Formats: C-alpha cells, structure tokens, sequence
C-alpha cells in the first residue's frame, strides 16, 4: 500500500494555509514527508509458510499441526481511523478557502476594479 | 495634475493583483492540504497490516 490515494501537490499544500495554523503547516509537511517516505519502503507483508514442508521437516510433526490450523485461521487487521476529522476540517477549510473567501474576494477585487473603471475617468 | 492620475492607476492595480492571487491561493493549497493530510494517514494503516504479516510469521 502506497501513499493514501489523495495526492495534493507538495508545494500547493506546503506554502499556504489559514493564518490560525500558519507555522504548523511547515512542520506537518516535514512530518508527512518522513511518513510518506517511511511507508513507501515496505513490502506489505511477508510470504506465507510452506506448510507440508514445515510438517514433514520439523520432526516434532504434531506440535506443527496446532500452528497450521491456528496460523491459517489467525488473520491480521489493518489499523483503523482516528483522525479523518481532517477531511471534515478540510471541507470546512474549503468552505473558508473557496466559498467564504472566494465570494468576499470577488466583491473586494471588484471594489478596486470598479474603481479602475472609475480611474478610466 | 499628472501625478494623481498615474498614482491612482498604480495603487489600484496593486490592490487588484494580490486579491485575485489571494483568492486562488486559499482554495488551492487548502484543497492541496486535504488530500495531503489524508496521504499521511492512510500511509501507516497499510504498513501496519503489511509489517504485521512479517512480524507474526517470524
């Protein structure tokens, strides 16, 4: 498993953030840099066990059979969420970055650009 | 006479430039934070499943 599917560019996230979090982005960038590099290394999982070999060749062949029906049944989970509240914070921070600031910016850039049509006089 | 007309033309474009860029900037990075963040998250959930298979097999 590689980087989580969503990829935003490393300079477009990494220059710009709300004023409330301004210094925390440049740290969180480096924290996500070490995590994305640290996770990109790993073969996700080992091989299986050759069982008929292990049962023949460990001459304690009945200790072996416990560990078959145990290991063949005993399956590992992937770790869970605890911080996808960053996606709700991202929808709220897009309502802020887009809609709230976008429409407010479109009336303020127009406040100047309508004064630039007045400056044509 | 000449000063004020050129002065206004400068000062207006000064405030115009930053604000269309300020618009774009807030959107793009912040959308660009989101999917960034969630990389970093999902990165680890597979490792741990991944790594686990090796660890338990050992």
């Amino acid at each position: 498993r590689k980087l989580a599917l969503k990829t935003i560019d490393w300079v477009a996230f990494g220059e710009i953030i709300p004023r409330n979090q301004k210094a925390v982005a440049n740290s969180l960038k480096s924290w996500n840099e070490t995590l994305t590099s640290r996770l990109a290394t790993l073969p996700e999982k080992p091989p299986a066990i050759d069982w008929a070999y292990y049962k023949a060749n460990v001459a304690k062949a009945g200790l072996v059979d416990d560990f078959e029906k145990k290991f063949n049944a005993l399956k590992v989970p992937i770790p869970e969420d605890k911080y996808t509240a960053q996606v709700d914070a991202e929808e709220k921070e897009d309502v802020k970055s887009c809609a709230e600031f976008l429409t407010q910016s479109k009336t303020r850039i127009q406040e100047y650009e309508k004064e630039l049509e007045k400056m044509r006089n | 006479q000449l000063e004020e007309v050129k002065q206004a033309s400068i000062k207006q474009i000064q405030d115009a430039i930053d604000m269309e860029k300020s618009q774009q900037a807030l959107v793009q990075k912040r959308h660009y934070l989101f999917d960034v963040q969630r990389n970093n998250i999902a990165m680890a959930l597979e490792v741990t499943y991944r790594e686990r298979l090796h660890r338990v097999y050992r």
